RNA sequence: AAGCGAGUUGUCUGGUAGGGGAGCGUUCAGUCCGCGGAGAAGCCAUACCGGAAGGAGUGGUGGAGCCGACUGAAGUGCGGA
RNA sequence: AGCGCAUAGUACCGUGAGGGAAAGGUGAAAAGAACCCCGGGAGGGGAGUGAAAGAGAACCUGAAACCGUGGACUUACAAGCAGUCAUGGCACCUUAUGCGUGUUAUGGCGUGCCUAUUGAAGCAUGAGCCGGCGACUUAGACCUGACGUGCGAGCUUAAGU
């Protein structure tokens, strides 16, 4: 009825809200593939007991492509000489995701 | 074997070893060309006192930090900067060995380049350049490539000077200056041909 | 030789003037309070999206401290109640979620409260 | 046909005089089939990418050219003296 | 910019030999313009001229500190040169997709850069800004050394054709 949980990191609320995610090594590049493991969060209809028996049944999410990147340059330094710089090569996929 | 026109059709002379390729140790013949033949001049500035003016000055140590004492710095607008590009005469020699083979190396994969044996033109009479150059149609040579030129005549070998078309300077010998310029290397003179001489 | 860069050094100043945000007066096209204020916008700006955790840290230590004291509550000397279930592990974010359903500690009180003996 | 690494472990430290090392681009020059009248080059602004520097999407305006890859050259670049 | 001179080393600085500017540019062509207005006139209207007069009779494009006005928004009861994020707050929605664009009461607190300094964040100094100049290199068998190559018995100056 809502959605929380893990993997990659923690940044949720989304249950259909559509938010950019992280990535994966092999197994990428290709519309949708589906991936799962165990769980942690739930809530549900007044029934989010813990993060222990957060497995039992599985709920098949989606997995998009990799979504461009919020490109920048970066800069830092105080009273002396100017050097350095090293881009954020992040991919940040999207992952549709859908309740189960 | 061997393709040709104007005269006969044959070939077996060679010289010039030439394996697969691995060629191009002749880049110093791409600046020497303009060094044993080049006019240095620049903006001409090296003088530290080109201006030639008075001496002495205001109150070097007074008023508002004068920093005066004549004008010898690249500060005041209207002079020079002291030290820089003096005429120059280009001083390089270029090894005298690599030349009568480095050229052969420019035939590594350039072998595909059109080459043969000939004498100006036979199907013509004297000289008047018209249907003589137009003969260069018996192979699509009037607007498809660049045409290399050499010959041994200086009496009928000067009638094709342009900006983007062909080049022409002849001395009857070889020249790196003109070995890629005109895509199909065609010397042939029956007087100073491929002779290693 | 020659170059004359009396025009190319314009986009330079602007390529960094990107941050012509709402600063002060007219620090958006300044030429003083720009390439300086930019050097001002050149500080912990680098670490202004990570270090911030410390700021929002100043949230769940007022809520998680002792919300519904009508139970027992302690938080600090209670965290040893958290990691006292089968597979606790996880912690915050779930505090951000705790802002929704109040029944996040109904049968999740005395289900760790005296989970000692 | 100029050398390149995921799979992995420690190092990947921050660096002042320094060592090995990559570039953004403008002017000169090579090849100019060229790119521009729907008009590019002069310039004003929009969340793509890039190790940073910067390369990108379009009009605006402007009036006649202009830069490109492989390349070497040049008084190649602090607002700050 | 380049010799100071792309029609001046005008006037001159001046006690004297002796020191000197700054400054260019409208399109091919001026056709640099009759005709009623405020006004003394300068300057401004009509309308042709003008292929194109946001060239414009002190004239290409025309970026900018300072400087000209309004507006969507906030603000005098709130305190620190400045900061970045942070919930809100008015606006917009160049893709209803409770998601953003133009932003601010306020919060953590947090002191600038250059740069000769053991040493600071300083009141240590340099700095109102704009536009450029912005330097260990240029010729020299001056030498040592990385790499690619020439050769293992090796490599060339003077110019004569």
């Amino acid at each position: 009825m809502f959605a929380i949980i893990q993997t990659g990191g923690k940044q949720y609320r989304v249950s259909e809200g559509d938010v950019i995610r992280v990535e994966s090594l092999q197994g990428e590049a290709g519309d949708k593939v589906e991936l799962k493991a165990l769980f942690v969060g739930g809530e549900q209809t007044v029934f989010g007991e813990d993060a222990g028996k957060y497995t039992v049944q599985a709920e098949v999410v989606e997995h998009g492509r990799g979504k461009k990147i919020y490109i920048r340059k970066y800069k830092s330094g105080v009273q002396y000489r100017r050097r350095t710089g090293h881009r954020q090569n992040f991919t940040a996929i999207k992952i549709l995701g859908i309740q189960g | 074997a061997q393709i040709n026109v104007i005269g006969q059709n044959g070939g077996r002379t060679i010289e010039l070893p030439l394996p697969e390729v691995n060629s191009g140790v002749l880049h110093e013949v791409v600046t020497w060309q303009l060094a044993s033949r080049r006019r240095g001049t620049a903006s001409t500035r090296t003088r530290a006192q080109v201006s030639k003016t008075g001496r002495k000055m205001y109150g070097q140590k007074g008023t508002g930090n004068a920093r005066h004492g004549d004008r010898s710095v690249p500060t005041f607008v209207g002079g020079g900067v002291a030290f820089g590009p003096k005429p120059r005469s280009y001083d390089y020699t270029l090894p005298r060995q690599v030349r009568q083979l480095g050229l052969a190396m420019a035939i590594a994969s350039r072998q595909e380049g059109g080459k043969l044996v000939a004498v100006d033109g036979f199907d013509i009479a004297d000289a008047k350049t018209k249907n003589f150059i137009s003969w260069a149609k018996q192979n699509g040579l009037d607007g498809t490539e660049k045409v290399l030129l050499v010959t041994d005549d200086e009496n009928t070998r000067r009638a094709a000077r342009n900006v983007s078309w062909v080049s022409v300077l002849p001395v009857a010998g070889v020249n790196v200056y003109d070995i890629l310029r005109h895509d199909r290397l065609v010397i042939d003179a029956a007087a100073l041909e491929i002779v290693e001489e | 030789p020659r170059a004359k860069t009396g025009i190319v050094r314009r986009r330079r100043h602007k390529k960094v003037l990107k941050r012509a945000k709402g600063f002060w007066g007219s620090r958006s096209k300044q030429y003083r309070n720009a390439f300086q204020t930019l050097l001002n916008a050149a500080t912990y700006e680098y670490r202004d999206r990570r270090n911030k955790k410390r700021d929002f840290r100043r949230l769940w230590i007022q809520r998680i401290n002792a919300g519904a004291r009508l139970h027992g509550m302690n938080y600090s000397t209670f965290i040893n109640g958290l990691k006292r279930a089968n597979i606790d592990l996880n912690r915050k974010v779930l505090a951000d979620i705790a802002a929704r359903e109040p029944e996040a500690f109904k049968a999740l009180v005395d289900a760790s409260r005296n989970a000692r003996q």
